[PDB]
């Protein structure tokens, strides 16, 4: 998880400002700002779409869509953990239209 | 009864082939580099020749795409190459939005 190799670099930084600054105190932020994952700006980790008509696949897509420009899992499209660094990787509903998919 | 695919349906499967995605009932053909109404459905003689009408411009739209991702991706192409690419991914969405 990228979140733990973040933490290594960070702890790392930290020791290297330390050794700079002689021992003056460092600003820390409190640790459950980095040990929260509900206050993450990513991703937290219905109807099936192949039985709704086209429009109706369009608006279901759609709604889920809407939900995840925001970083937010629809009902029929659903977000996949990522390891490491990555982009956040999606799970689609696999009943719906290629087509509608595609796009 | 066979299947005929009624107009609107063909309306948008040409769409999404102008789209640069396939249709249900008109595919693109890999073999001609164009969009292909299937057999399976069965439509009139007209009607298929509209739709091959129409798939050359998903043929275009295509070659277009093509070209712009593969020119997108190598750093060594310059900055001109990028502009040129810029340049006609906005023409692309020009013709994105009369669709």
């Amino acid at each position: 998880t990228w979140q733990q190799s973040l933490e290594l670099t960070r702890k790392m930084l930290r020791d290297k400002q330390s050794k700079k600054n002689s021992g003056q105190r460092l600003p820390v932020l409190p640790a459950w700002v980095y040990e929260r994952p509900a206050l993450l700006g990513d991703f937290l980790p219905a109807v099936p779409i192949g039985s709704l008509p086209l429009a109706s696949q369009e608006a279901a897509v759609v709604e889920d869509l809407l939900y995840v420009l925001v970083g937010v899992d629809g009902r029929y499209i659903s977000a996949q953990p990522l390891t490491g660094r990555q982009g956040r990787t999606f799970l689609v509903d696999p009943n719906l239209d290629l087509s509608i998919r595609e796009l | 009864g066979a299947v005929e695919v009624t107009e609107a349906a063909l309306v948008r499967d040409i769409l999404y082939v102008f789209q640069g995605i396939d249709g249900k009932h008109v595919k693109m053909s890999n073999a001609d580099n164009c969009y292909t109404v299937e057999g399976k459905a069965n439509l009139s003689k007209s009607l298929r020749d509209t739709a091959v009408r129409l798939a050359e411009l998903g043929w275009l739209h295509n070659k277009i795409r093509k070209y712009t991702d593969q020119r997108s991706l190598d750093r060594s192409f310059g900055l001109v190459g990028q502009s040129f690419c810029a340049a006609l991914h906005q023409e692309l969405r020009e013709y994105y939005r009369l669709l």
